[PDB]
Formats: C-alpha cells, sequence, structure tokens
C-alpha cells in the first residue's frame, strides 16, 4: 500500500480509467458511492 | 497547545478522454446532474473516517462551468480550497485532489451563476484515498 501523495503523483501524471481501476483494485482508492451524496441547489 | 491546521494546495489537472469518462459515468444517474441557469449545485462530500485524501473529476457536455471547493468543519467555519472557476470541462475532463485538513465535509460547488440562458449537464465522480 503506497503513500496517499505517491497515489497522488501517479493519478496527477499518467491519469487514465486504465491506471482509476487498477488503483481500484488495489484499494489505494475507495469510490464515493454518488448515490450516498448529499446533493443541494441554489438560485 | 491548539494550533490552526496548515491547509494543503490542492492539485488539478486534465486528461483527454471526456467521451469515455461520461460514458463510464452514465451507467449511474446520480452521478450525472443537471445546473439550471442562474444555479449553483453542491455536492457535499464527508471525510471518510479511513480517509487521507478527496480525489474528483468532473466533465461537461456543451459549456464550461464554474469550480470550487470548499471545506465545512465539523455557522461552521468554512476554507476555500479551490477558488471558484470557469473551466473548459466540456472539451476535457477536469480532475483534482486534496489532502485532508481534518474531519469535516468538502463542498464541491457547480456555479452557474453567469448563464442566462444555458443549463449544464455535469459529469463527476469522487474517491477517496487510505
Amino acid at each position: 500500500t503506497p503513500a496517499p501523495d505517491a497515489i497522488n503523483d501517479l493519478l496527477r501524471s499518467v491519469d487514465s480509467q486504465e491506471v482509476r481501476d487498477y488503483c481500484q483494485k488495489k484499494g489505494w482508492i475507495v469510490i464515493h458511492p454518488s448515490n450516498e451524496l448529499v446533493v443541494e441547489k441554489h438560485i | 497547545m491548539e494550533s490552526l491546521p496548515v491547509i494543503a494546495a490542492p492539485s488539478m489537472w486534465t486528461r483527454p478522454q471526456i467521451k469515455d469518462f461520461k460514458e463510464k459515468i452514465q451507467q449511474d444517474a446520480d452521478s450525472v446532474i443537471t445546473v439550471g441557469r442562474g444555479e449553483v449545485v453542491t455536492v457535499r462530500v464527508p471525510t471518510h473516517e479511513e480517509g487521507s485524501y478527496l480525489f474528483w473529476e468532473f466533465a461537461t457536455d456543451n459549456y464550461d462551468i464554474g469550480f470550487g471547493v470548499y471545506f465545512e468543519w465539523t455557522k461552521p467555519l468554512l476554507d476555500e480550497i479551490v477558488p471558484v472557476y470557469r473551466r473548459d470541462c466540456h472539451e476535457e475532463v477536469y480532475a483534482g485532489s486534496h489532502q485532508y485538513p481534518g474531519r469535516g465535509v468538502y463542498l464541491l460547488k457547480f456555479d452557474n451563476s453567469y448563464s442566462l440562458w444555458r443549463s449544464k449537464s455535469v459529469y463527476y465522480r469522487v474517491y477517496y484515498t487510505r
């Protein structure tokens, strides 16, 4: 398990869906399910 | 002694494959937001108990949109992390990250305030590290 700042440097430099999926498989990044996020609207 | 957390600078970048991002994101409705004319939409993302960082991605279909990030401390104190600015996220996928200053809630603000005539479609995704 690398350091968070390492994950960050990798994704910043080489970002792709493939690299994201890999990071996700390894559990280096964990997706926030969008249905659990509170969304607010304002005018 | 008490001290005020030093807040790390956020990172921001883009990546070219926008069609694929939206297609991936389109597979779930809740990840697609409609921002009406003159409207501002806020997505609340709490810090996870096991999390170090927040990572975000977003894109739009036909037009730019304002994007900024704020951190809400759990009236409540609010810190400006990414100042709101218009991005051309219709052209590319915009992504970024920020290190947790502490426990609280991030506010991702998608700001259409300036648009008299246009609704926007926002595709977004967020992850966290440990």
